[PDB]
RNA sequence: AAGACCAGGCU
């Protein structure tokens, strides 16, 4: 009777934002990323992909809680260097490589097929 | 009642094996050869064929309630 | 004792005691005692010998049965206090072969050890490697485990029935199921039981459970409720009548539809009902009119399944309505083992959270791994491995209690020419980043029995509600 | 009779005015949710709609209650009814009412229960006063009351089909009470016994030695998301232990981060040596096993149930007795949560693999048992012949029983310390009890080498039958076997007869089980 | 009447000296599974009162070896009180001592 | 003539015998019948 | 009101206040056919 | 006629006594259906077997604070006919008299 | 500073199944692909369901239960359909469902098994896999049984139905030369499949420098589509989310900017 | 309505 809709995992409704924004006044350079309706498929991708550059201090992910659908990202970058460029530098680097995977699959795929 | 359409582990269809697996059982097949016959690898499908019991033929000796 | 066997005027339900010391013969043809039947052994050998065993195995056919191995003088009935002057042996290759002797004038041997115990706990695994009170605790909840308790269900109009969608024969099992007929009607489900901490939502007893298992068909069932209504004529005038009564006509109405209803004041079959409908439209003529129409009870929110009218035994109609739901496992629900490892869901993750083996094989259930240790529940590591050996093998294990044929050793040697890791044993991968889990998780099929306990049935919560009418306070249930 | 209406338990007095029904109260499952904090309690949507607490209307929060009027009572956060000034109550449930949707300073909204609500939670056997502690609600999916596991020693509670029961304040003064007085952090330590009364339970015990070992390297990432799960983390990553070869992180130098404020403690371990504070090595202790936290850091040692349990001294009570309540919160939720997700990449079993010992370990034990078997048969032959000579103040027969006793008693513990020697550091059996976290040394002796004697009433197995246990048995048969020892282990499997006086063993406990509970409930209701 | 009476509502003896008559038996059969339904229909029953703390009559005694299930009772106020049969164990229903 | 370690498969066929003839509820039945 | 039989599973046409006997075969259990009016369900 | 007794389910008495799977299925009986209980006004109802002393037995106890040091007892019944369920005691008075 | 060079390699591929090798890219660009395996990748299944006469001994909920969970070839129209949600009509049309029909009544006296091959389809591209039969209910001799059902677009995260495979293996570092694990025993563990080294020794030696490196993959189809085209929808998809991430975070910069 | 009995669950 209390069950959730099974949408919940993967649909917005009026009013989310896909992403918020938020600075930390912790630290100086440091951004907080909140994904909403996005799971570990994407938090792990780009934390990875994020550690890869050497001007990124800190790159980490959580879900806050399992029952809720939603990511938070943090990013931390050297003083010259907005986190906002290096998040856009992940994903633009993470699209990149997916296209030439797939190329690769695809030529693979009519290698094997045609001997 | 009536074997599972899927294994409920991995998902593999094995709602259309029950009667081939029978028929191998009745031709003298055991069990264990006859589920390497179907194609059935990893113990999670095996365990659908060896652990189903069919009690949809106890319910269809009872008359209908209805025409 | 030469009569008794004899069947000759000495009924075999006659017990005969002699007690040498006080110097009396004891003679009892009463009822209410209780006995078993016991093997006699004359000197050192059983009086049971191959050619009754290949006549009982013959037995179809041969009208040769168990009343004609009584009358062979090979197996007694013992009562109680006839045990006293009795010299069992629990085994005859065993007791009976001549050792550094302790004893040599053995009186009988039993049938088989296992014989000791009830209906629920011939049904536990290995019993002899648990704790007892965890045997207790089993054969306590194995009363409560939901199957298909009778196969006419469809017939019966019972009230609180469960019934489970695929109910699975254990693949271990013990060989007095066959007597119990335990195949035919099955209690549970055989499910690959990993015990490790993954999330610490199976801390404590709680268990994590597979959803997109819970989504194929795992553990679904059916709840069916049973309602009873009767037309009676009490009163000179006054009577009830079933009918659809009209919006404002008589006396008591409720702001609930009452559009669901037939001519007859009979939901039809087939017909979604949620809370606050009327099942029955039944009227009683005030000496306008009172309403005494059934309604569902809270948020049951079923489907009429089947609609009965018949006349009792004085003669008045009579009606009977079968309401169907299903329920599907969540997180409150209760799921227990053959062991006494009982336990509520925490959480559900789909079959990309969960961890996998190698070969994509991911677990149904996860357990605590501190559930073990202070209940001391060793048969449900040893079923575990047995069964991961018959699912691989194509057969089904053996778990009768003292069977000396089954030990640990072996079933690792043969587990392990199947490509396995010898004690059970396995490398999983994290579910959420896909890296090895340094520790090696233990991980098998074990048999589980979801039990008639939900969350949906215990929930309850008060505000401002119905109060009582001699305390003023508020109600009780 | 009116005698009888008023006499009784369920009379008048006792079952209408010292305890009675109330309204306000919900009842359902618990489950664990280790993501909530330790004053937190997970409520479902349905009880916090049906829930609902009156508040009055001021300039203030007068916009956001004509908001929850609007929403109403078929949306899930409005109110059900509203209140007037002359007490006259509106209902919003029904109806749509347009006129009587007008709100102004002095009416009552009665809307339902939200996140950051003031609850008594309550476990039904209430033996004590940390029974019932106010919780903050946080409103979760699905049908199950949740609570953090630390939460679960104070109400003995463990998620087994078990139900609570959730009070709600209904006045602005009572609210502040429970938020004052009976609030989950400040009923950490009891004043029964000086002690803290929650403390770290379960997976995240054993995750906690395992992690504080000296073995632990964390590298880059797995530092910072360790980080990640910290909520009183400064935002600044300390410097690695190693530097060059590679950057690597130890455990103690993370939970070092989770340690409040500067605190100084000096525990030790579980599996310490008394020959290491005697001889050298004092200060830098090879097995690790010294606890040694200055300034608040995390020197040296091996955490366990000594370091984070409830016991005197320990260093949760010293930072609760440092810090206050509202940073043991912290501490609790934070340990909670990073070890937790530290946990997710060790990970823990317990398998079969891990009951079963080494083959000379075995014929170790079995030699055992065959000499003591020989000695209690010595012993019954000395008896036989009448050259026992009974001791002072004793019966020949209780001298007897107390030989055979000793006898076999030394036997199951030579065997349990052979079992726990023959250990490996990798078993998860050692790994759990060493910890503290569950199970203990006798269970391990139980599993692994010999279940031991049997008894009832405090008695070796008596005779049920004329001069003997059972009719297997020869009459006047005084040896271990006859009389309940039960050689075999829990691996090993049981013998019929032994496994019969196993049976005869537990049903004690169970019937003292049932039966003690009636007179200590009696005694607490008359002292009380 | 009288056996309809005393087979439905369970009190064992005449409607209106029920206070001296026994209570308890011709329970509803339990039919959740089979094995309850066996469980049930093989199921034995000390008339002891309940409320007694005495331990003596509940705890398991030899003699039961091989007759009743030693694993096998109730937990609560009625633990070694309601005891099941063995599954080999039979009860004599008696004969004439002609 | 004696049962040379086939022990196993003999005190199961004469429990199956039993089960067969009696099965489980005699108690009641016989008890009801006389 | 449409009813099927019990043990022979005719189909009767019957009212209200018609004491329950089949028209075929004297029985006194009747069914009400599933009605005819649609419900939806999902196949989740 | 004087009165309907109930009848145990596939007793010798019951209609389903001896008939095969087919009938039972034709009947809308379940073969794996047991018997051994009663229907009363469409419930079903299983008697519970009720353990008593036996009968007929000299006992010899020994009660604490009582007068006798030993009571020997004999419940006696004149073989379950008439039964008035007469009980004789025959004790030995305590020699802790003052 | 930049993404990966990867390369695939392909052992096997057949009909049910698919081997291939990535080598040279990150575990969590792995992960993430085996996960999208089963839970972003489109297929078609049923998922309304209207029942006119159901007299069989299994009730309404129970068949349409197994009726969802049979796999229809999605091979070709999945990538045409739209999905319900956002599809521009009210009510069921071929441009977001199809209709299937099932129509059976056992008149003769010996049962009859009701299969997938008893629904028919409005389109002849989506028949059910298996056209052995998947056996849907027995019919005894007057049981009748008849429905319709709409077949949507959907994916494994919203019901385990809209699962496209059949388990997929996955590994890396069949000789645990990253110590990712750390056996108690390395004897007593039987070598994986890919292992590369000898007989005689249990694991390879001790790798400080490594990082993981070859992901060794194994998709197994359910029938519904392809395991060559598995592969391909789920690249496809995953980077799809990630455009899809990558406009909405510009839009979210330039509210910033 | 209310009263009675019984069965089960969590300590
Ligand atoms: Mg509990
Ligand atoms: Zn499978
Ligand atoms: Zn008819
Ligand atoms: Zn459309």
């Amino acid at each position: 009777m209390n069950a959730p809709p099974a949408f919940e995992s993967f649909l917005l409704f009026e009013g989310e934002k896909k992403i918020t924004i938020n600075k930390d006044t912790k630290v100086p350079n440091a951004c907080l990323f909140t994904i909403n309706k996005e799971d570990h498929t994407l938090g792990n991708i780009i934390k990875s992909q994020l550690l890869k550059d050497p001007q990124v201090l800190f790159a980490g992910y959580k879900v806050p809680h399992p029952l809720e659908h939603k990511i938070i990202i943090r990013v931390q970058t050297t003083p010259d260097y907005s986190p906002q460029e290096a998040f856009t530098n992940a994903i633009t680097d993470l699209i990149s490589e997916l296209s030439l995977l797939e190329e690769r699959f695809r030529v693979a795929i009519k290698d094997k097929q045609e001997g | 009642m009536i074997i599972p359409v899927r294994c409920f582990t991995c998902g593999k269809i094995v709602g259309n094996k029950w009667e081939a697996y029978l028929g191998l059982l009745q031709a003298e097949y055991t069990e264990g050869d006859a589920l390497d016959a179907l194609g059935l690898k990893r113990y999670c499908c095996r365990r659908m064929l060896l652990a189903h019991v069919d009690l949809i033929e106890k319910l269809l000796n009872y008359a209908p309630l209805e025409k | 004792r030469k009569l008794r066997r004899q069947m000759d005027i000495i009924v075999s339900e006659v017990s005969m005691i002699r007690d040498i010391r006080e110097r009396e013969i004891r003679i009892y043809t009463d009822a209410g005692r209780i006995c078993r039947p016991l093997l006699i052994v004359e000197k050192q050998k059983l009086l049971l010998k191959k050619r009754h065993i290949d006549q009982l195995k013959e037995r179809e056919y041969n009208n040769y049965s168990w009343q004609d191995l009584v009358a062979s003088g090979v197996v007694e009935y013992i009562d109680t206090l006839e045990e006293e002057t009795v010299m069992l042996a629990m085994t005859p290759d065993d007791l009976q072969e001549k050792e550094v002797a302790y004893c040599s004038t053995y009186t009988h041997c039993e049938i088989h050890p296992s014989m000791i115990l009830g209906v629920c706990a011939s049904i536990i695994p290995f019993p002899d490697h648990n704790q007892s009170p965890r045997n207790t605790y089993q054969s306590a909840m194995g009363k409560q485990a939901m199957g298909v308790y009778i196969t006419n269900f469809h017939v019966r109009m019972d009230t609180l029935a469960h019934v489970l969608y695929y109910p699975q024969k254990p693949l271990v099992t013990t060989r007095s199921m066959e007597y119990l007929r335990f195949r035919e009607l099955p209690a549970g489900i055989n499910s690959i039981v990993a015990i490790a901490s993954y999330t610490g939502y199976n801390q404590e007893d709680s268990v994590i459970m597979n959803r997109s298992a819970v989504d194929r068909g795992f553990f679904r069932s059916v709840f069916y409720r049973s309602y009873k209504e009767q037309e009676s004529k009490k009163g000179f005038d006054q009577e009830e009548v079933f009918e659809k009564p009209t919006r404002e006509t008589c006396q008591g109405m409720r702001h609930a539809i009452y559009d669901k209803l037939d001519d007859d004041g009979l939901i039809a079959p087939g017909v979604r009902v949620s809370g606050d409908d009327v099942i029955i439209g039944k009227t009683v003529t005030l000496p306008t009119k009172r309403d005494c129409s059934t309604f569902l009870r809270t948020s049951e929110t079923g489907i009429v399944d089947q609609v009965m009218v018949t006349l009792n035994q004085e003669g008045y109609k009579f009606c009977k309505i079968r309401v169907r739901s299903v329920r599907i496992p969540q997180i409150g629900d209760k799921f227990a083992s053959r062991h006494g490892q009982k336990g509520t869901c925490g959480i559900q993750y789909r079959q990309e959270d969960m961890p996998f083996t190698c070969e994509g094989i991911t677990p149904d259930i996860i357990i605590n791994p501190h559930a073990i240790p202070s209940r001391m529940t060793i048969g449900h590591l040893i079923e575990c491995l047995q069964g991961k050996v018959s699912a691989n093998k194509g057969e089904i294990g053996d778990a009768t209690p003292f069977n000396d044929a089954v030990n640990v050793q072996k079933i690792s040697n043969l587990l392990s020419d199947y490509g396995y890791h010898l004690r059970g044993n396995e490398v999983l991968y994290n579910g959420f980043t896909g890296r090895k889990i340094t520790s090696q998780i233990f991980i098998g099929p074990t048999y589980y029995q979801r039990l008639k306990h939900m969350v949906d049935d215990k929930i309850h919560s008060r505000a401002r509600g119905p109060i009582q009418i001699l305390n003023r306070q508020p109600m009780e249930g | 009779s009116l005698k009888q209406r008023l006499k009784g338990k369920e009379g008048r007095v006792r079952g209408n005015l010292m305890g009675k029904r109330v309204d306000f109260s919900a009842r359902t499952v618990i489950t664990p949710d280790p993501n909530l904090s330790i004053d937190q309690v997970g409520v479902p949507r349905s009880i916090a709609a049906n829930m609902t607490f009156a508040e009055i209307v001021t300039p203030f929060n007068i916009d956001r209650l004509q908001e929850l009027v609007r929403r109403g009572n078929s949306q899930y956060p409005g109110a059900k009814y509203i209140i007037r000034d002359n007490g006259d109550r509106i209902d919003l449930r029904f109806h749509p009412k347009p006129s009587d949707l007008h709100l102004q300073t002095g009416y009552k909204v009665e809307r339902h229960m939200c996140d950051g609500d003031i609850v008594i939670f309550n476990r039904q056997p209430t033996l004590h006063k940390m029974s019932m502690m106010g919780h903050r609600v946080r409103i979760l999916p699905w049908s199950t009351f949740r609570l953090n596991l630390s939460v679960t020693t104070p109400y003995n509670a463990d998620f087994d089909g078990d139900e609570m029961n959730l009070h709600l304040p209904q006045s602005l003064e009572t609210r502040a009470e429970i938020q004052e007085l009976a609030m989950v952090p400040r009923m950490i330590v009891t004043p029964q016994s000086n002690r803290p009364v929650m403390g770290i339970v379960q997976d995240t015990l054993t995750a906690v030695r395992k992690f504080t070992k000296r073995d632990v390297f964390l590298e880059r990432g797995e530092v910072m998301n360790l980080l990640m799960f910290l909520s009183t983390w400064d935002g600044k990553v300390p410097q690695p232990a190693i530097l060059k070869p590679r950057p690597l992180w130890t455990g103690k130098q993370i939970f070092s981060l989770i340690i409040p404020g500067h605190i100084n403690c000096i525990r030790t371990h579980s599996t310490h040596p008394d020959d290491e504070d005697s001889g050298p090595y004092k200060h830098i202790s090879p097995g690790d096993t010294k606890v040694v936290v200055e300034n608040g850091e995390l020197i040296m040692g091996i955490l366990c149930k000594k370091s984070l349990g409830t016991s005197a001294g320990s260093l949760v009570h010293i930072s609760y007795l440092e810090m206050g309540h509202d940073i043991t919160r912290l501490f609790y939720s934070n340990i909670q949560t990073v070890i937790n997700n530290w946990l997710l990449i060790e990970g823990h079993t317990i398998g079969i693999g891990d009951s079963i010992a080494d083959s000379k370990t075995y014929q170790d034990i079995q030699n055992t048992i065959k000499k003591a078997k020989q000695d209690v048969i010595e012993v019954i032959e000395k008896a036989h012949n009448n050259e026992l000579e009974p001791t002072p103040g004793n019966t020949l027969r209780q001298t007897f029983e107390n030989q055979v006793n000793r006898i076999l008693n030394d036997a199951r513990d030579k065997t349990g310390s052979s079992a726990q020697k023959s250990l490996s550091e990798y078993n998860n059996f050692k790994s759990m009890v060493v910890s503290g976290a569950k199970g203990s040394k006798i269970n391990i002796s139980q599993v692994i080498a010999v279940v031991g004697q049997q008894n009832v009433e405090g008695k070796r197995i008596p005779f049920g039958f004329k001069h003997r246990t059972l009719p297997h048995f020869i009459k006047d048969d005084y040896g271990p076997e006859s009389r309940g020892f039960v050689e075999n282990s829990y691996l090993a499997g049981l013998t019929p007869t032994e496994f019969f006086f196993h049976a005869m063993g537990g049903r004690e406990g169970l019937i003292d089980t049932a039966v003690k509970t009636a007179e200590t409930g009696y005694i607490q209701r008359r002292l009380i | 009447d009288g056996l309809k009476y005393s087979l439905a509502t369970g009190n064992w003896g005449d409607q209106k000296k029920a206070h001296q008559a026994r209570a308890g038996v011709s329970q509803v059969l339990n039919r959740l599974t089979f094995a309850s339904t066996l469980s049930h229909l093989r199921r034995l029953n000390s008339p002891i009162g309940r409320d007694g703390k005495l331990a003596k009559p509940r705890q398991l005694h030899n003699t039961l070896w091989g007759m009743v299930c030693p694993a096998e009772t109730p937990e609560g106020h009625a633990v070694g009180l309601v005891k099941n049969l063995a599954l080999m164990a039979y009860i004599s229903v008696g004969s004439q001592p002609s | 003539e004696i049962t040379p370690d086939l022990w196993q498969e003999a005190c199961w066929i004469v429990i199956s015998s039993y089960f067969d003839e009696k099965g489980l509820v005699r108690q009641q039945l016989d008890s009801f019948d006389e | 009101m449409i009813y099927i039989c019990g043990e022979c599973h005719t189909e009767n046409e019957i009212k209200s206040r018609d004491p329950i006997r089949c028209r075929e075969c004297g029985y006194r259990i009747m069914y009400k056919k599933r009605t005819k009016r649609l419900v939806v369900f999902d196949a989740r | 006629f004087i009165g309907k007794i109930p009848i145990m389910l596939r007793s010798t008495y019951c209609l389903l006594n001896g008939l095969t799977d087919r009938d039972l299925c034709e009947l809308n009986e379940c073969p794996l259906d047991p018997g051994g209980y009663f229907i009363i006004n469409g419930s079903e109802k299983v008697l519970i077997a009720q353990e008593k002393m036996a009968t007929n037995t000299v006992y010899v106890f020994a009660k604490k604070d009582s007068k006798y040091a030993y009571t020997g007892e004999c419940r006696s019944c004149l073989e379950n006919s008439s039964r008035p369920t007469s009980t004789i005691w025959v004790s030995m008075l305590a020699r802790g008299g003052q | 500073p930049y993404a990966n060079q990867p390369t695939v390699r392909i052992t096997e591929l057949t009909d049910e199944n698919v081997k291939f090798i990535i080598e040279n890219t990150d575990l969590a660009v792995a992960n993430s692909i085996r996960r999208v395996f089963i839970a972003e990748v489109p297929i078609i299944a049923i998922d309304w369901v209207q029942i006119d006469a159901n007299s069989s001994v299994l009730h309404d909920e129970f068949i349409a239960h197994r009726l969802g969970l049979i796999p229809l070839i999605s091979d070709d129209i999945v990538d045409k359909l739209q999905y319900s949600r956002d599809c521009t009509c009210e009510e069921f049309c071929p441009e977001c469902s199809v209709e299937f029909t099932l129509d059976v009544r056992c008149n003769e006296d010996q049962t009859r098994h009701v299969t997938s091959r008893d629904l028919i389809s409005n389109s002849p591209r989506v028949i059910p896999v298996t056209s052995d039969d998947i056996l849907i209910v027995k019919l005894r001799k007057g049981q009748e049984l008849r429905l319709r059902a709409y077949a949507k677009k959907g994916f494994g995260k919203e019901h385990a139905k809209w699962n496209p495979t059949a388990g997929v293996a996955f590994e890396y570092d069949p000789d645990n030369a990253l110590r990712h694990t750390v056996y108690p025993k390395p004897e007593e563990w039987p070598k994986s499949e890919y292992s590369e080294l000898d007989e005689d020794e249990s694991q390879a030696p001790y790798d400080p420098n490594g990082k993981p490196e070859r992901f060794y993959y194994n998709v197994e189809s359910c029938g519904s589509l392809r395991p060559e085209t598995i592969v391909l929808s789920a690249l496809s998809g995953l980077k799809k989310k990630l455009s899809d991430l990558q406009t909405q975070l510009s839009h979210e910069i330039q509210s910033d900017v």
